[PDB]
Order: C-alpha cells, then sequence, then structure tokens
C-alpha cells in the first residue's frame, strides 16, 4: 500500500547500515525522496527566517539506491547566520529533540541537514561543501538540503536542492551538466570554486493516502487564495535587488567589450529575461484579477 | 465567540502522526498532540503542532505534564513569538473522554481550544472540527460543554505555494 | 480551634472593616500563614470571601476578580450569594488595570451565560467587544459602584474615567478613517483640547496608530491602502460564493447531487 | 565501564573503557576506534555537555550508558 513507505523496519535498516554498498562506489545515492509534511515544514521555516538564513536536520531512512525523508526538526542557533554550528546550544538542542521524539514514536534516525539561502541560489558554498565531507566522513549517510523561500515566492515553484559530496582527491570524471542559475556577484567566486566536489541528486515527493485525500477536501476552501494573491507587492525588495545586481553585472560586461567567464553579456541577458518575465507574469495574473471581477458590473 | 484561523501545517501534522501510529501499531488508535499559535485581541491563530505523550490508566487518559514542559521549553527555544493554544484529537463527536482530557488540560492555560480530526469520514466537507469549553448550570448541577466555533483557512505564500505543488506533484513559462 | 476561628473572623471582621482596613490587613496576612490549610466543614465558604474581600478593598482588583470567580463555581454556596460573587467579579474586573489577564478574565466573564442577567452585562459586552460606552452608562455604573472603589487621582481625572475615555479613543480608531478635533470631543464628550493631548500622548506612547495634523485639526488612523483593500473584497466576495453553495447544498441535497452530476456531463 | 556510543545518524560503537578513565582518555578511545580527531568531537550525557577536564566517574559511569557524540568543525 501507499502507506508502506511509512512503516519502518529497524532489522532492515540495521542490515543495511552495517553491509554498507556506498563504500565500493561514490555515485551510489542518486534519488531523494522527500514526504510532504518534511517540505512544508522546511518551506514555512525558511520563509519566516524572512532575510536572514535558518538551518534545522533531517529524519529519514534509506531504501537501496535512494534516500527517503520523513521528517524535519528545526534548531534555534538565533538563526542569524551565526560563523557556523552553535554556542553549544543547538549542540544539545539535537540530542535532546532526537531523544525526545524517540520515546513518543518518531523512531526513525538523522540522515542530512536543510538550510536556507533566501535570494542567491541553491548551491553549497565552501564552508557547506567542507561541512558536508566532515559528515559523510564519519556518520553515514547524509545528504544536505538548500532552499530559496524568496525565489519559491517570485517563481511560483519550490526551490529545492539535495546534494552530496565527494571524497577528499577525488576528481569526478567530466558528466557536467551544470544548468544554468542566477547568482550575484559577491557570491559568485565560492560557486564558481566549489563546484566539482558535490553533486545534485534528483528529488521527487510523496504523500500518504490520507494526506491525499485531506489535501483534495483542501483545496475545495483553498482555492480562494490563488485567486487573491497579488504577488506584484509582496516581492518588490527582491525586484529592487534583482535590478541592483543587473545593472553592476551590465557595468562589467561593458567592461569586458571595451578590455581586451566567457560573454558576461549573454548571462546579464539571461538574468533581465528572467526578472522581466517573472514581472510580467506578476502583472497579467492582476489583469485576469481585474477581468474577472472588476467587470462584471452588474 | 472568537474567530479561528487554521493552517494547513497542523492539518498535516495531525494526519501524518495518525498514519505513522497506525502503521506502527499495526491497527488504527487514537492520538493526542498539542497545538501552537498567537493570539491578538479576539484573533486565535494556529500555525504548528507537536505531539503529547499521554498514559492509559484503567479507562481513563493522563497527560505527562514533565514532558509537556520539556516540550515547551524545547519549543519556546525555537518558535520565540509563539504559545500554547490548545490540543488536538483524532476521532468523531467529543466523548467523555474528550471531555476529561479538557479538564486536565484546562489546569495549564485559562481556555485551552480543541481541535477533532475524522480520518474516517464520508462527508465532502473538511472532517476538522474546533470546540472551545463552556462552564455551564443543568438542572442545578455544573458541568462543562463544548461550543463549536468556525475556522477560516488562512493564507501564507510559501504556504500556498507548497501546498498546491503537493496537491498536484505534476514546455514553456506562461503556461 | 475552629469555634475560636469564627468567632475571631466575625469580630475582627465586623469592628475593623468599620473603617481601620490597614490593622485588618496585617493581622489577615500575618495569621493566615499558620492558619490551618486544612479544616472543612463548611470552613471553607467564609475564608474564600474574607480574601476575596480583602484583596478587593487593598486596591488590587484583577485577582480579588479571580477569587471571586473561583467562588461562584462552588455548588455548596447558595444561587443568590453566587449571583453576588459574580457581580463582585464583573465590578472587579471592569474596574482592574488593563493587561492579558484582565483581556482573558473579560472573555471567561462574557462566555458566562449568568453574567447575561447582571446590571453590568452591558459594560461588559462593550469593554469585551471595543465599543463606544456612553456618558449616561457610565453615570450609572458611577452610581452602582461602592464609594471605596472610586479611586480618583488629587488632580482629577478618575481612574475608571480615564480608562473608559482611553477605550472610546481606542474603539473609536475602529471606526473612522480620520476625525476632526470637534467631532472627537463631541464623541468623548470632553474639551477638543484634552481629546488632542489624549490623542496625542496615545500615539507617543504606542498605544493605538496615526498621526494629527493640527494645522486641520484632525486625527488621522489607519490608511487601508486601495490594493490590499481590493485583494480583501475579492476574498469576502469568494467566502461568500462558498457560503452559499454550502447553504443551497444543505437545502435541497438531492437537487444539487443531480446538478453536480449533470455539470460533467454538460 | 564498556558503554556502546551512540551518534546522531544511528552508529553505535562498542567501545571498552574504564570507569577511572577521563573524558579525554574517552575521546581519545574514540579516536583510535573511528578516526574522528579529539578536537571535533562533542559527548552530550543526559541533555549534557560535559567539562572535559571533569573526570568522568563524577558524572556517571553506572556502566552501558551511552553518551551522544555529535561532530563539530574545530576552526575550519
Ligand atoms: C549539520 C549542522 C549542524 N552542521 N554540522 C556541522 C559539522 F561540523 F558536523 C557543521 C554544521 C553547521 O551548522 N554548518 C553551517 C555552516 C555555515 C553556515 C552559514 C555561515 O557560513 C554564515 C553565513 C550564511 C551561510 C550560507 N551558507 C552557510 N552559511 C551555517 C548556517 C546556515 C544557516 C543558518 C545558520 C547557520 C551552518
Ligand atoms: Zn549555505
Amino acid at each position: 500500500s501507499i502507506d508502506e513507505i511509512y512503516k519502518y523496519d529497524k532489522k532492515q535498516q540495521q542490515e543495511i547500515l552495517a553491509a554498507k554498498p556506498w563504500t565500493k562506489d561514490h555515485h551510489y545515492f542518486k534519488y531523494c525522496k522527500i514526504s510532504a509534511l518534511a517540505l512544508l515544514k522546511m518551506v514555512m521555516h525558511a520563509r519566516s527566517g524572512g532575510n536572514l538564513e535558518v538551518m534545522g536536520l533531517m529524519l529519514g531512512k534509506v531504501d537501496g539506491e535512494t534516500m527517503i525523508i520523513m521528517d524535519s526538526f528545526a534548531l534555534p542557533v538565533e538563526g542569524t547566520e551565526t560563523r557556523v554550528n552553535a554556542q553549544a546550544a543547538a549542540y544539545e538542542y539535537m540530542a535532546a529533540y532526537i531523544e525526545n521524539a524517540k520515546q513518543v514514536g518518531r523512531l526513525e534516525n538523522a540522515i542530512g541537514w536543510y538550510h536556507s539561502h533566501p535570494g542567491y541560489g541553491c548551491w553549497l558554498s565552501g564552508i557547506d561543501v567542507s561541512t558536508q565531507m566532515l559528515n559523510q566522513q564519519f556518520q553515514e549517510p547524509f545528504v544536505a538540503v538548500v532552499i530559496d523561500p524568496t525565489r519559491t515566492i517570485s517563481a511560483g515553484k519550490v526551490n529545492l536542492g539535495a546534494f552530496r559530496t565527494y571524497p577528499k582527491g577525488y576528481k569526478p570524471p567530466d558528466e557536467g551538466p551544470s544548468e544554468y542559475q542566477t547568482i550575484p556577484l559577491n557570491k559568485i567566486e565560492d560557486f564558481g570554486v566549489h563546484c566539482k566536489q558535490y553533486y545534485a541528486l534528483e528529488v521527487s515527493y510523496f504523500k500518504s493516502s490520507l494526506d491525499r485525500k485531506l489535501l483534495e477536501l483542501l483545496w475545495n476552501k483553498y482555492w480562494v487564495n490563488t485567486l487573491s494573491s497579488s504577488s506584484l507587492l509582496t516581492n518588490a525588495d527582491y525586484t529592487t535587488g534583482q535590478v541592483f545586481d543587473l545593472s553592476e553585472k551590465l557595468e562589467q560586461s561593458e567592461a569586458q567589450l571595451g578590455r581586451g567567464s566567457e560573454d558576461k553579456l549573454a548571462k546579464a541577458t539571461r538574468d533581465s529575461c528572467k526578472t522581466t518575465i517573472e514581472a510580467i507574469h506578476g502583472l497579467m495574473s492582476q489583469v485576469i484579477k481585474d477581468k474577472l471581477f472588476n467587470q462584471i458590473n452588474i | 465567540s472568537v474567530s479561528v484561523a487554521l493552517h494547513p501545517l497542523v492539518i498535516l501534522n495531525i494526519s501524518d502522526h495518525w498514519i505513522r501510529m497506525r502503521s506502527q501499531e499495526g491497527r488504527p488508535v487514537q492520538v493526542i498532540g498539542a497545538l501552537i499559535g498567537k493570539q491578538e485581541g479576539r484573533n486565535i491563530e494556529v500555525m504548528n503542532s507537536f505531539e503529547l505523550l499521554s498514559h492509559t490508566v484503567e479507562e481513563k487518559i493522563i497527560i505527562d505534564k514533565e514532558y509537556y514542559y520539556t516540550k515547551e521549553e524545547q519549543f519556546k527555544q525555537v518558535f520565540k513569538e509563539l504559545e500554547f493554544l490548545g490540543w488536538y484529537t483524532t476521532g468523531g463527536p467529543p466523548d467523555p473522554s474528550d471531555i476529561h482530557v479538557h479538564k486536565q488540560v484546562c489546569e495549564i492555560i485559562e481556555s485551552p481550544l480543541f481541535l477533532k480530526l475524522n480520518p474516517m469520514t464520508k462527508h465532502t466537507d473538511l472532517p476538522v472540527s474546533v470546540f472551545e469549553s463552556v462552564i455551564d448550570i443543568i438542572n442545578g448541577e455544573a458541568t462543562m460543554l463544548f461550543a463549536e466555533l468556525t475556522y477560516t483557512l488562512a493564507t501564507e505564500e510559501a504556504e500556498r505555494i507548497g501546498v498546491d505543488h503537493v496537491a498536484r506533484m505534476t514546455n514553456s513559462t506562461v503556461a | 480551634v475552629d469555634y475560636k476561628l469564627e468567632t475571631y473572623l466575625k469580630i475582627a471582621r465586623l469592628y475593623l472593616e468599620d473603617d481601620d482596613p490597614v490593622q485588618a490587613e496585617a493581622y489577615i496576612n500575618r495569621a493566615s500563614l499558620l492558619q490551618n490549610e486544612s479544616t472543612n466543614e463548611q470552613l471553607q465558604i467564609h475564608y474564600k470571601v474574607c480574601y476575596a474581600r480583602v484583596l478587593d478593598y487593598r486596591r488590587k482588583f484583577i485577582e480579588a476578580a479571580q477569587r471571586y470567580n473561583e467562588l461562584s463555581y462552588k455548588t455548596i454556596v447558595h444561587e443568590s450569594e453566587r449571583l453576588e460573587a459574580l457581580k463582585h467579579a464583573l465590578h472587579c474586573t471592569i474596574l482592574a488595570s488593563a493587561g492579558q489577564q484582565r483581556s482573558r478574565m473579560l472573555a471567561t466573564l462574557f462566555k458566562d451565560e449568568r453574567c447575561q442577567q447582571l446590571a453590568a452585562y452591558g459594560i461588559l459586552e462593550k469593554m469585551y467587544l471595543d465599543r463606544i460606552i456612553r456618558g449616561n452608562q457610565l453615570q450609572e455604573f458611577a452610581a452602582m459602584l461602592m464609594p471605596h472603589q472610586k479611586a480618583t487621582t488629587a488632580d482629577g481625572s478618575s481612574i475608571l474615567d480615564r480608562a473608559v475615555i482611553e477605550h472610546n479613543l481606542l474603539s473609536a480608531s475602529k471606526l473612522y478613517n480620520n476625525i476632526t478635533f470637534e467631532e472627537l470631543g463631541a464623541l468623548l464628550e470632553i474639551p477638543a483640547a484634552k481629546a488632542e493631548k489624549i490623542a496625542s500622548q496615545m500615539i507617543t506612547e504606542g498605544r493605538m496608530n496615526g498621526f494629527i495634523d493640527q494645522i486641520d485639526g484632525i486625527v488621522h488612523f489607519e490608511t487601508r491602502e486601495a490594493l490590499p483593500t481590493w485583494d480583501k473584497q475579492i476574498q469576502s466576495l469568494c467566502f461568500q460564493v462558498n457560503n452559499l453553495l454550502e447553504k443551497i447544498s444543505q437545502t435541497a441535497p438531492e437537487w444539487t447531487a443531480q446538478a453536480m452530476e449533470a455539470q460533467m456531463a454538460q | 565501564m564498556l558503554i556502546k556510543v551512540k551518534t546522531l545518524t544511528g552508529k553505535e560503537i562498542e567501545i571498552d573503557i574504564e570507569p577511572t578513565d577521563k573524558v579525554e582518555r574517552i575521546k581519545e578511545r574514540v579516536e583510535e576506534k573511528e578516526g574522528i580527531p579529539p578536537q571535533q568531537q562533542r559527548l552530550i550525557y543526559s541533555g549534557k555537555q560535559m567539562n572535559d577536564e571533569k573526570t568522568a566517574a563524577d558524572y556517571k559511569i553506572l556502566g552501558g550508558s551511552v553518551l551522544h557524540l555529535v561532530l563539530a568543525l574545530r576552526g575550519g
């Protein structure tokens, strides 16, 4: 049944952990499945973080070649993108929360960590890469999840990326798709330097039978918020920041044209196209709303 | 009479809790949990919800106040501006067991809410119902009963996008 | 032991409530520590009353109201005395200083049914629902109030009247986009200069939002921008559609089932 | 004495220690057993981070306990 995935097999998990097959291979984990509740909690926490960054922990299991995530819990850190982990407050919090959840019925174990990159894409920086490398070196398995709560609102689709790094000294053989991601100027050097040390798993979402029934029952009352959204007002500081970054990139492209990585004008054009398309979508939504509601003069 | 705003995260939490317990125990069993939210004047809003630990002796259910207090400290560590609001359960119409557990919870807050979700339903509308405690005198005897409240689904952009994505789960953009 | 306690309490309460309350509260505080804490045989239906009355007389109203409300639910005490305790609780809650506990106490009193027959039910309803309390209702409440509870500052502006004026201003904040000084003074039954001073103080202290244009003599409350107002009204219209559909489907179930079935086909 | 040691991920290590050993001694025991250097290591007992130096028996050896282990990255 669909709820079969919700059954936790302690014996099978112990057997898989004790018969680790990921050691012989390196790209062993290729699929990453996320429950509906975990994804929703991650997105709401990243959004409520605001403009700052938030990070939590993820509880799941493994089934052969795929990595399943069932739950996620935040940890305080006072957020504010502190230097790194914690003044030991989060260090106590992780163990305390796991122990408390053990005696209730949350009998799954940690599988990774998630954090937010609000406004500048979904990737692993240098410190993130070092953290994931260290975690995978000792406690295995482990997956990093990066969310973009601002681009999610702006584009209408969730911006979630699951990543896993490579061992020290390992040179992956080509096979780089490298789809384009807009990244500001002040955060481009780190992305360029630390880009071949990790790979992105294919992420899919799942939900239970009761969850599906409840969502299909809830849509009958939730259809209002789609028609009363007005996305052009909630995201204006983000658009202003995007325009500032685009102007700086255009200045750099003009400097390269005057002088004597490659063709920065094309990248600036793609960024401008993305921003303008988002703005026009926001406007046409309001045009549709006006046509629906303001013209039906009794 | 207070206006209540619900969040789909609470409903998802309750449904996942029930499904997990049913799968773990082999047969369906009711679950008891707590709610968290903010009250502004007469506007009560629920945002998240965790699970409480309970035991049964004879035919009565008792909530571990020590576990509740540890969880309260833990959640105040993270969600600084959020506070306790009430409790939630899975089942049908309210029962004397529910009245007993509500009496137990009433020793913590002044007027806790009560949320009831019905996993086994045949109706067309959402099985979530919200009640509040009202104490009355009937035939010269003091009894506290339930009064149903009307709730509205709260609005949030990230919540809307996430819920729509989960519900849909599916070559242009305007498309 | 119990007989001595009853006799001492009765004599002390009479002669000491006879307008030297300081020694009464001191004696009660000193003796309360070693009273008994377990006496039984109806002796618990007088200690709580005396404690609540002392708390009322010592100008602490919210806790006295809490004690009166707790006493009002006892089955042993007669109906008339329970109604008197509830009335005292309502008066103390109304006279108490504004706060979160006061708001919850007002909510509990409103939820109570026996308050409906009380003489201060109208004022309780207005205070809870953020309405405007009129001068005639205030005068009736003052007449009903006991002389002791009317705590007035020496310079003027009795505590109850000041609280009522501030509540009237805060409730008018929910009803006007902008109001001139003359009309605010007519609404609050105070001179326009005092209305301006009170509004400015409330705005500075952060209790209410707005700004005062002195040249025109107009206080401006919230703005309610046009596009968010449009969003809210669209939401209200869709909610009306949903409610109407539910009412239709709850009255003619067979007809609405047939119509829904034919909806997909047609 | 011997005390399974469990990390957050779920791995448990069966390790041999003496009651008179100190927290630093357990840390280097874990270093030899697994490989984690004794600075990227935090042991938490009963929801409490031990102040290294403070011996161990004090804290509370009580035989088969389970000291919770969480990694760290020193500075970098
Ligand atoms: C799994 C967690 C607890 N963890 N484990 C280990 C490892 F030592 F075990 C190490 C860690 C761990 O907290 N790492 C970490 C590193 C860096 C940041 C910040 C940092 O740069 C500051 C600028 C913002 C930023 C953008 N991208 C990473 N950051 C964070 C972090 C992210 C969001 C909120 C709070 C903190 C966490
Ligand atoms: Zn990061």
